[PDB]
């Protein structure tokens, strides 16, 4: 195949030279399963139960009892596939280009098919970390013009049923205040029997150089970030707490367990880029090639993630 | 059947696909093997 | 549906106990005896927790939504791919959570059923009503 | 109606014996001759444009546009077939000539006959004659009591 | 899936452990209610309480402007240790049981600030100078709200006598009929907690 | 000019992937299609991004300059200074893409058409105005729009 | 190959194990049957009515 | 069974032997039996049409 | 099912089904056409005549 195919021998060796995505640090190993599966939708079914009524007292004659009720839900995780176009010159025209320093045409943004599939590559896997993180697929710093996404399809920052807090923006400087709200969150959260089970806290960088400052006259050794660790650890049993910052982020403090049990990534086996067969080619010196990428995923429970938003206003 | 392989030689697309699918799951072992939190 | 927990975004946390029942899921009654009357009949039309009424015709008559002097039963469960409904009869005391008209039914409130089978203030309101969709009122009324 | 394949299921099996007059059914998506040089779009669905005149819809600001079913001088293209599970519709550009059936509109439709003069009404139906050249091919084909479909060739814009 | 229908051994399991929690919120509140509101509760016998509802005991409050003083919580806390009335069985382990809000407050540096000593730390000393230099033991439930209870663990001062049937026991009655629908029952015993009088001490956080 | 070749001293942080496609330098569409049809024709002065039209005549082949209305004859979305050519989409072809705009008053929603100089203005009607017009640079305004022909 | 009967293996009355039993001599008995399975090609039967109006 | 060969011999005729048989012929015309026609066929009449034939 | 999708070899053996099935009304007839009607006839070539033309 690599014979006949000089791009795909080019994405063969150029495949080493992509970095890892970062989104891997915000997940254990357990918790992270790989699913076959370009486009369609899983389902996973739920049992509970539920106490219709007061108990009934057992006296003289009885027949008419109260009822334990039961009940099935289905969960549906929906996977999507979306393609990227880039341009490129064509092999057999590189010659015609290479020069002393480097090979490309300055002037006109032509690059090797191997340094343009290694950049678009790098650009997908920084979406799909965005999309992870946040929810949304956007372009934009404003936010707006999302793309329209299928149902059942969210991420870690707006995933529904989850406790949310907000600091007013007149508190947005008083580290005190988001603490408490903070600890509201934490006192709401509910992890039941796992709990036992590491913790890990995402900031931005506003939130990061907060946490340095001594807690509070302040305290002379103890800081503000030892604090919220020992407040996590008070909450999942002593166990390890680790602290992340992203720059993705923008005044707002996610925290979540590393269990497994409560939260799970199942993303499909070719959710990271993956070059396409189709090839356009010309009369010209210029190529196109299509890169194909999978998104969707997350699955959680109730009442399991902190989101703590410190409003701007 | 991954890229990792220098012996592994893909026969078509479809292997080369799932080589890069099963290099990609290597690699994701790999960084969470040497992480150290 | 019957059932709108089919068609959920994330799994549901069971550890807790409390406020976990009324549900539109939840069919039957809260209370329920071994001598109880209960009849399958064809139904027309959506008459989940809500008072049926017959319409005779040629086919065998049907039950749909419905109160009056009309009222021939209660609906407390529907099998959708028979299209079937389980109807306790009218001659049958019930109590369980059927749908109200709109929130102003309150405890200690004597109910009648109306046109579409809901239940309104002039059969007793045992407790308030509850919202649980947009339009969709739920309230335990001990019905005798 | 309002689903390209039929929603209900049948109790009957296909005869597949003949070979003529079978493409009458609504599942019929695309054009009856087609070229490999077509341009072809996609957009985000809003209602069930299928086999009729899409325009550009926006919103607020914080999703993206998409195409609802329409026409007039807002014409864009011409839907010719939806993906339901991830609600897509296939657009053909109004800049492209598109030859196939289209849902016409049920006010007049014993009066359309091949060679008439057809454009788009404010929902996307073709109806008998302004600014978008289009041309009935066929005669008016009924498959529900409200649903009748034409075969129209569309080539661009007067 | 469709009719919400599960085969026994599953049904009996999920309706076990609905019960066992149900019994535990009797045991640890004295009260029966399925409501988080804590109304529409079912009528009990008297002599039938729980470790929060057992009369004769102390009870301190501590007041809405002072809910986040945690000052004027031991303050009030110290108060209630002091009329507590262990008698000669003083010797012995106590138990406190707090909420998650009241456990994220405790776990607090002591206070400026001091460091090397928690408001935790701070409980303990000052339940092992009642007791003695023994045993303090804290734990958390969800089952709580806003309320802390302090009581020793002594069998000589409270005593749980419960009926060897308190669990959820299945009956031989299984309710069967021409459809494929079946039904069955389980049983419960609830009561058996015996405290002497003045022993448990409780403090209770007002809100409004 | 398209690509400004000037030498720097220090590298440029580029390391955000959103709001890095609203350049001058990037030529094309967004969305393109492999069935396109781009003609390569000889420019005059800097039509680069903007509506051109043919002018016709030692007599020399016709030419193209920026421009519009009863002229307009496509949009160039390209230019090679070396071979002194664009890159031109011709306007019975549809393009979605920046383009150069007469002022910021340009905002979504509005219908646009393409002036004497080629720069799209609000009002046949030509394309319609998908984002707001941004100034990349000066009195530079780009704005997305889809075309469509005119009218 | 054009017309096909897929019936229930249980079509045929089966007996039910619930029996009601009192304290008089009269008891009562369930049959269950399961009805439908038929396949037919589209323009394979022939069905002649005469009216006899 | 729905789209199937359905033919009404019409009430004056219901004594008409040569009626029936038309509107028989014209069904068996109007059958389509495809590449399956070698095969048994099989025809069920009322004790009327039995005591006609 | 959805889209109306089928492998390769299944449309193509289809197709040719089809396609043989023209071929084969040609032959008889004279005439290409796709409506029961008859109308609608593609012009075909002189000296090109079937067994009924």
């Amino acid at each position: 195949l690599f014979d006949e195919n000089y791009y795909a021998k080019a994405v063969a060796n150029i495949i080493g030279e992509v970095k890892d995505p970062i989104m891997y640090k915000w997940f254990s190993p357990d918790q992270i399963e790989d699913v076959d599966l370009q486009m369609g939708y899983q389902k996973t079914v739920k049992w509970d139960a539920f106490l219709n009524a007061n108990p009934t007292t057992i006296a003289n004659e009885v027949n008419t009892i109260s009822t334990i009720g039961f009940s099935s839900e289905v969960v549906r995780l929906n996977y999507l596939k979306l393609q990227y176009k880039f341009r490129h010159l064509k092999q057999t025209s590189e010659k015609f280009y290479t020069s002393d320093s480097y090979i490309g045409d300055i002037n006109n943004n032509l690059l090797p098919f191997a340094q343009a599939y290694k950049l678009a590559s790098s650009e997908i896997i920084k979406l799909i970390n965005h999309f992870v993180l946040t929810g949304t697929v956007s372009i934009q710093k404003d936010g707006k013009n999302q793309k329209r996404l299928l149902p059942n399809m969210y991420g870690l920052l707006n995933m529904p049923e989850q406790i949310k807090e907000e600091v007013a923006s007149g508190d947005k400087d008083k580290m005190d205040k988001i603490f408490e709200k903070i600890e509201a969150g934490l006192s709401k959260l509910e992890l039941g029997d796992e709990f036992s089970t590491p913790m890990m806290v995402i900031v931005d960088p506003a939130t990061s150089l907060k946490l340095v400052k001594p807690y509070a006259a302040a305290s002379s050794c103890e800081k503000w970030e030892d604090v919220l660790i020992q407040t996590i650890k008070a909450i999942n049993n002593r166990e390890d707490v680790y602290i992340e910052t992203s720059n993705l982020l923008k005044h707002k403090i996610l925290i979540y367990p590393l269990n497994s049990e409560l939260i799970k990534f199942k993303p499909s086996k070719y959710m990271l880029p993956t070059p396409n067969e189709q090839v356009d080619k010309d009369s010209t010196d210029v190529a196109h090639s299509y890169i194909d990428f999978v998104l969707g995923g997350l699955l959680a429970t109730r009442k399991t993630i902190l989101q703590v938003n410190i409003k701007q206003s | 059947a991954s890229l990792l392989d220098s012996n592994f030689v893909p026969i078509n697309f479809t292997e080369f696909v799932q080589a890069i699918s099963n290099t990609y799951k290597q690699r994701r072992i790999q960084f969470y093997e040497n992480l150290k939190r | 549906m019957k059932n709108p927990q089919h068609d959920a975004s994330l799994l549901s946390n069971s550890n807790e106990f409390r406020d976990k029942n009324v549900e539109f899921f939840a069919s039957g009654g809260t209370r329920t005896s071994k001598f109880d009357k209960l009849e399958n009949h064809p139904f027309l039309g959506y008459p989940y927790k809500r008072g049926v009424k017959r319409v005779i015709q040629h086919y065998e008559p049907h039950v749909e939504a419905g109160g009056g002097e009309d009222l021939y039963g209660i609906c407390i469960d529907i099998d959708e791919f028979s299209k079937t409904a389980t109807i306790v009869p009218i001659t049958n005391n019930f109590e369980g959570y059927l749908v109200a008209k709109d929130s102003t039914v309150k405890v200690k409130d004597k109910l009648i059923f109306n046109k579409d089978g809901a239940l309104e203030k002039v059969a007793t309101a045992l407790t308030d009503a509850k919202q649980i969709s947009n339009e969709v009122y739920l309230v335990k009324v001990a019905v005798f | 109606a309002l689903m390209k394949n039929p929603q209900q299921d049948s109790g009957l099996l296909s005869n597949s014996i003949d070979f003529r007059d079978q493409n009458l059914i609504f599942s019929n998506s695309g054009g009856v001759c087609t070229s490999s040089k077509d341009k072809i779009e996609n957009y985000p669905a809003k209602g069930y444009p299928y086999k009729r005149g899409v325009k550009l819809s926006f919103g607020d600001g914080t999703t993206e546009l998409e195409v609802e079913a329409g026409g007039g001088d807002d014409l864009y293209g011409v839907c010719s077939d939806i993906d339901e599970f991830s609600g897509m519709a296939t657009v053909i550009p109004i800049t492209n000539n598109f030859t196939g059936y289209l849902t016409l509109k049920k006010d007049g439709q014993n009066g359309v006959n091949p060679g008439d003069k057809l454009n788009f009404n404010q929902h996307g139906e073709l109806e008998k004659v302004k600014s978008v050249n289009a041309i009935a091919l066929s005669k008016a084909h009924k498959l529900t009591e409200d649903l009748f479909i034409v075969l129209a060739s569309v080539f661009g814009n007067r």
